[PDB]
């Protein structure tokens, strides 16, 4: 229960950046798990040694009388291969593997460690059944044609062969001929093989330092040059512990040891004990319940929130998907818990913030990074957790020129020259909002190459959105110039040339922004996984979905005076309204001008001031007409002006004048 | 993105600047000629593809633009509610995984989920040949929403549900809990579509808008348009014209229960999507009010006299029935004129309502209630039963109606007077024949063989008690009498005191010796009986005993107020006698010349009593809409209240959707 927490204070330097780094690579999406006859055997499958009992006694007559020598036991089932045929090996191989037996906790440990394939030597159907049950698609590969008829990209490669395609012995590597004819037999489960283990980490399940595939895999790494590759882990559950010689030698020869005898103490027998003891370390570090340092829990919010310090505003219901759904983060800045079955590294910020004795006990680095979150939440609004909520004032400033309609001083900003690349960023959105589309098209052309060579992930994503915006804002403009454009304009014609229409059309040619996002960098796609919506050709529709709770659902609430506790439905749609807009302006984000994001303001707003009448209008037959207020309790504001003002048509006007 | 498949049959291409296909193929539609040109191989394939679009409905482009019909056909058990068919499809051997598909769906729909989770558990193992993901994907959506439905159902009975349930229920056992929980958790929605093989990407891709709301996306936007057109429509004088608004509304309504209803998602039991129907029903609904009122000439007549959101059928009365609450229709209930929309299919929509009656009594009186199954049910019989005010029953059929809606419906959803406002609506489109009468009295003679202890009461939110059952067997035939209310009089002493009490407020149901014999058992001392005298019609001439009993009650309040103040309680309009003392100084009932020094207590009484002294600012407009047709005469005929009350209902006709204030306004002010 709780032994594994004071387990995880007793391992030394050489475990804790082992599991540091069997963690950090499940959270990239680069693990990969190397599963041997060890978790087969926790669910009762009948081992190989079974097997050559069998052979040995219908070959020799009468069961074995003293232990099986290696030459023996290698080569009984090809004395009975190559003497008693080829049906018979195929027989007793029927009777001892129809067993439809369960699979033990310890494959759902692997699979609940998310990985990205699961390599074994297993010919058993066990590991295959349980990645079904969940719900992920792992394509089976176990002859050489189903590499090249793969469907899925994440593959359960079983390299010892499976028996799917019957219980026949040609179809599962067993004998000694079956060994030396592997790599003629299948050249392309080898090398498919060989390339995840050079491009994924490796942890190696169920083996035991001598084992014919460790051994042969171990000769590929000499092959290999010096600090090219990652080393793999390799978990060894044994009765005995681990000698320091030994794991001196397999260090030497690129595996990274966690002896699991060395970790617990357990009977010789007890092998659960010894495989949930190193997996249950595992899986309870990334459920983060191993931290207990109170500085700790600054270098895991900066490694979340770090990346967003280049993005000037972020949205509360975005820094949900940054903790991986264990904090709700409600619009008031009040932060809930949600999913967190851990340690609760939330509420430890918030005790250094109105502490300063607990926040002088902190390092000379890691105060600093307090400093860089203290002035990350308190400019995006994140203020307390959900039991300090007193009287709240949440007051929207949007500080984007943009937005306010400054636009000569968006003139001066364009002429002055450009220090950075963000000042440039700025630039091209200014262009955009002044419909000098010829020169933003061409400005975000010029960041797209410069910031691909300066390791910028945000600025070269948001500049090729921008920029399919921008391409999309001009072609579908000029469909209105050849049509209704042409009688409106004196000129009858746009000023988009005929070189630059053509010219744009070989740039976006098959450019398909569905495959941005996949073809950023590993780091930008869990970094900045916030920010996959924006390619998307619809986003705004949770928002848009989330509008039948206003004022379609006053049915019920204004017939009793029902009232929606914390905050209400007018407060949470208004407020992540003004999410919306902060993010999209500040961030400088050219969707913020099309028909999608426009109607939804529309939508919203109309609907905010229909539930504000409906109520209004409730409240005089049912309390009295002197007792109920003249104002609607809608309070308009700046902010509300300029979106009425900017998104409306005036049709959309006329309809709020007469509900 | 090759061609626009528009809602009514009709393909207009777009996006699409090379060969035009869909051209050809109804070319090789309505031409046999052309057809046989084809290869063998190549021509078995075209005689599914014809199947396929008559099923879907697609027939030639706008080109050759037919007149198309519009008809909808849900060949769905658990769409019309065909409940005693579905046990008799989950009790029998299942052929194929297909029809596991659909039997864990129609447990889910049951209530029976902790076997519909286990059903859908059992497809998920079964499903492994890659015939297509649609079992495998369609199972693990589906198992999903039915763990989101169980955790917010046990958040809803091991926690608000022990006051509002009557017990701590536990219908999920402990271990079920304990195996659910760890099954659910790290199991991504988003991530269901995207680890899924590629087969079945790009050849199932619409189905990728079931993990979230962007099913739903494509037609919320679509009905918030087509409102704002309709709200403008419907104040600039344009009907529906041609392909109009209305039309459009109702087949997306109609795609999105067929698709979910025949494909056997569980996504039909969401809130969300029982907002959508919600709003594209009220709509039409707001339309059909102003394509019934007919203005302009001879265009409109042959545009839509009625049809297309203007007429009702039997899909129409079940998807109110079942996305509405209560509250809901409440509202179009004063927007709109229902009793003047016609509705349609009356014998289909008979078997729907004879159904859910015989669902209840298969629920409610025998032995295992189901109470997860009793959450869901209980709103769409709640509202079918208040919405079949507008059709009209057979005899055979309203008798299985009656006695569920008295007997076997549940009392903690139901009180006893949400009994009376149903029963009342089931005589709108039909009288009381004799047949239903009897079971009326059936109900009568149960109560009162139940209230011999002291302290059962009649708990009534709307004030209307079980004595108005009888009330309104008394409205159609005053020549009735009770038979075994006059068998229970005869037992008249001071053991069972409830009785004394419910058997008077139900005297003209009496007979001679029935109600001789009571007044020699007791008389009246009380102004609450007098309350109850009038309703039974006792006395018409107040003796001065009353008189004085009715200042009386008005001293004691005169008392009371006033140290309540203090404290700060009120009893303001409590049980509404000074208010009826109110009508009846105001209709002269009363000749006392005291109640002028009781002006003060509450401001209905004020407004009756001395209406010049009575300040207008703190009159509600909801009394008139309580008032009878005697009452609304005097204030006609005042000078007082009659030029100062137009001006609340001057501001309750621009201002609120309730056609009533129009209506006591023309007919009794003006």
């Amino acid at each position: 229960g709780e032994k594994l927490k004071e387990v995880f204070l007793m391992l030394d330097n050489n475990v804790v950046e082992c599991i540091k780094e069997i963690t950090e690579s499940s959270r990239n999406g680069k693990l990969v798990f190397f599963v041997g006859a060890g978790v087969s055997t926790l669910s009762d499958y009948p081992q190989w040694w079974r097997l050559v009992d069998k052979y040995h006694e219908e070959l020799y007559g009468s069961p074995k009388k003293g232990n099986y020598s290696s030459d023996e036991y290698l080569r009984i089932p090809q004395i009975f291969y190559n003497v008693k045929g080829e049906m018979a090996f195929d027989g007793i191989l029927k009777d001892f593997f129809q067993v439809d037996k369960p699979t033990n906790p310890i494959h759902d440990k692997i699979l609940a460690m998310n990985p990205a394939h699961v390599i074994t030597t297993n010919y058993d159907n066990l590991i295959d059944t349980a990645c079904w049950k969940r719900g992920k698609y792992f394509s089976v590969i176990s002859a050489e044609e189903d590499v090249a008829n793969a469907t899925s990209s994440r593959y359960l490669l079983k390299v010892a062969g499976d028996f799917r395609k019957g219980f026949k012995g040609e179809n599962v590597v067993l004998k000694e001929d079956d060994y030396l004819n592997y790599d003629q037999n299948y050249p392309l489960i080898s090398n498919l093989m060989k390339t995840i283990i050079a491009t994924h980490t490796i942890v190696f399940i169920g083996y035991g330092l001598g084992d014919y595939n460790i051994n042969m895999l171990l000769n590929w790494v000499r092959k290999l040059q010096k600090d090219s590759f990652h080393k793999p882990f390799f978990i060894r559950t044994d009765p005995s512990p681990i000698e320091n010689e030994t794991l001196i030698y397999y260090e030497n020869k690129g595996l990274r040891i966690i002896d699991a005898a060395s970790l617990i103490d357990s009977n010789e027998y007890d092998y659960l004990e010894r495989y949930s003891a190193v997996m249950d370390l595992l899986i309870e570090s990334q459920e983060n319940k191993f931290i207990t340092k109170d500085d700790e829990v600054i270098d895991y919010i900066y490694g979340k929130i770090s990346p967003l310090f280049a993005l000037q505003y972020i949205r509360k219901i975005d820094l949900k998907h940054v903790f991986e759904y264990d904090y709700h983060f409600e619009v008031n800045g009040t932060v809930v818990r949600h999913k967190n079955k851990g340690f609760g590294y939330m509420e430890r910020f918030f005790e250094l913030k109105e502490s300063c004795d607990e926040r002088s006990k902190l390092s000379k680095k890691q105060y600093e990074r307090f400093n860089a979150l203290f002035n990350f939440f308190e400019k995006n609004g994140v203020i307390c957790m959900a039991k300090d909520a007193g009287t709240l004032n949440t007051s929207i400033e949007i500080n984007s020129l943009a937005y306010h309609g400054k636009y000569d001083v968006m003139k001066k900003f364009i002429e002055e020259q450009s220090v950075s690349i963000e000042d440039d960023y700025k630039k091209a959105f200014f262009l955009a909002c002044l419909g000098r589309w010829e020169e933003s098209y061409d400005l975000y052309s010029n960041i797209i190459l410069n910031s691909i060579d300066e390791s910028n992930g945000c600025v070269y994503y948001l500049s090729q959105i921008n920029r399919y915006r921008i391409y999309q804002s001009i072609t579908q403009a000029v469909t209105q110039f050849n049509g209704l454009g042409l009688l409106t304009f004196g000129r009858h014609y746009k000023p988009f040339t005929d070189e630059f229409l053509a010219r744009i059309e070989r740039e976006m040619t098959n450019f398909n922004i569905d495959d941005l996002f996949n073809g950023m960098p590993f780091e930008f796609q869990k970094k900045y996984k916030i920010l996959e919506f924006l390619s998307d050709n619809q986003f705004l529709y949770d928002d848009t979905v989330k509008l039948f709770e206003l004022t379609n659902k006053v049915r019920s609430e204004m017939s009793e005076g029902s009232y929606s506790f914390g905050m209400s439905s007018d407060i949470v749609v208004l407020l992540r309204l003004y999410d919306n807009l902060r993010f999209l302006y500040e961030n400088c984000l050219w969707s913020v001008s099309f028909h999608e994001f426009h109607q939804y303001i529309r939508n919203s707003m109309s609907l905010l001031i229909e539930k504000a009448e409906y109520e209004r209008t409730r409240d005089i037959d049912e309390l009295g007409f002197s007792f109920f207020g003249k104002k609607s309790g809608f309070f308009m504001e700046y902010y509300d002006f300029v979106n009425i003002s900017r998104h409306f048509k005036i049709d959309d006007i006329k309809n709020l004048e007469r509900s | 993105y090759d061609y626009h498949f528009e809602v009514n049959g009709t393909v207009v291409r777009h996006k699409n600047k090379g060969f035009g296909y869909m051209e050809r193929f109804f070319e090789l539609k309505e031409s046999c000629d052309e057809r046989s040109k084809l290869s063998k191989k190549q021509y078995e394939r075209f005689n599914a593809l014809f199947n396929f679009f008559e099923k879907n409905g697609v027939i030639c482009m706008a080109k050759d633009a037919g007149t198309l019909n519009t008809s909808i056909e849900i060949n769905s058990l658990a769409y019309h509610g065909k409940y005693d068919v579905m046990k008799k499809f989950i009790e029998e051997q299942s052929v194929s995984i297909e029809d596991d598909y659909k039997k864990a769906f129609f447990l889910a729909c049951l209530g029976r989920w902790e076997e519909s989770y286990d059903l859908y558990s059992n497809i998920i193992l079964n499903s492994i040949d890659e015939s297509n993901g649609c079992v495998y994907y369609l199972s693990q959506i589906n198992r999903y929403r039915i763990y989101q439905s169980i955790t917010q159902a046990v958040t809803q009975f091991n926690g608000l549900g022990l006051l509002t349930f009557g017990r701590h229920y536990k219908p999920f056992t402990d271990e079920f809990l304990a195996r659910i929980e760890r099954e659910m958790t790290n199991f991504n929605i988003d991530d269901l579509f995207n680890g899924m093989p590629f087969e079945f990407q790009k050849k199932y891709k619409i189905l990728e808008f079931l993990s979230d709301n962007q099913f739903l996306y494509d037609d919320t936007v679509k009905l918030f348009e087509l409102t704002n057109k309709v709200r403008s429509e419907m104040s600039e004088g344009s009907y529906s014209f041609g392909m109009s608004s209305d039309i459009v509304v109702l087949l997306r309504l109609y795609d999105n229960l067929r698709f979910l209803y025949e494909n056997c998602l569980w996504s039909v039991s969401f809130h969300e999507f029982h907002q959508y129907i919600r709003n594209s029903m009220s709509l039409l609904i707001e339309k059909a009010e102003y394509e019934r009122t007919r203005d302009i000439d001879e265009l409109g007549f042959s545009f839509f006299g009625k049809k297309s959101g203007f007429f009702m059928e039997y899909y129409d009365f079940v998807n109110i029935s079942r996305h509405f609450k209560i509250d809901d229709i409440k509202n179009l209930e004063r927007s709109c004129s229902i009793d003047k929309i016609r509705f349609g299919e009356q014998e289909k929509i008979e078997e729907y309502l004879v159904g859910i009656a015989e669902e209840i009594t298969k629920q409610f009186s025998a032995n295992g209630m189901n109470v997860v199954f009793y959450t869901q049910f209980i709103s769409e019989a709640k509202a079918a039963l208040y919405f079949a005010k507008y059709v009209k029953l057979s005899e055979e059929g309203l008798g299985k109606i009656v006695k569920a809606l008295l007997f076997y419906f549940p009392e903690r959803d139901l009180d006893i007077g949400k009994r009376y406002v149903w029963l009342e609506r089931l005589t709108k489109c039909n009288e009381l024949p004799k047949s239903i009468i009897s079971i009326i009295d059936d109900f009568l003679v149960l109560q009162a063989e139940k209230h011999i202890d002291q302290n059962y009461s009649e708990v009534s939110s709307n004030g209307l008690y079980s004595r108005d059952y009888g009330a309104l067997i008394k409205h159609f035939e005053k020549n009735f009498i009770s038979k075994r209310l006059s068998e229970i009089t005869l037992c008249l002493t001071q053991d069972k005191q409830k009785q004394i009490d419910f058997l008077f407020k139900l005297l003209p149901l009496l007979s001679t010796n029935a109600k001789s014999h009571l007044l020699s058992f007791k008389s009246v001392e009380n102004i609450n009986d007098l309350m109850n005298g009038i309703r039974i019609g006792l006395i018409d001439e107040f003796t001065p005993e009353h008189e004085e009993l009715i200042i009386e009650y008005l001293e004691t309040r005169k008392v009371n107020y006033i140290v309540e103040k203090e404290k700060g309680i009120q009893t303001f309009s409590s049980n509404d006698y000074m208010s009826t003392f109110g009508i009846w100084y105001f209709l002269e009932e009363i000749n006392n010349s005291k109640m002028e020094e009781f002006i003060g207590m509450d401001d209905q009484y004020d407004f009756f009593v001395d209406p010049e002294n009575f300040d207008y600012k703190k009159f509600i407009p909801s009394w008139l809409k309580n008032y009878n047709d005697k009452l609304l005469g005097k204030i006609a005929g005042n000078k007082h209240m009659k030029h100062h009350v137009i001006e609340v209902l001057k501001e309750r006709v621009k201002n609120s959707n309730d056609k009533r204030y129009l209506e006591i306004l023309m007919n009794y002010f003006i």
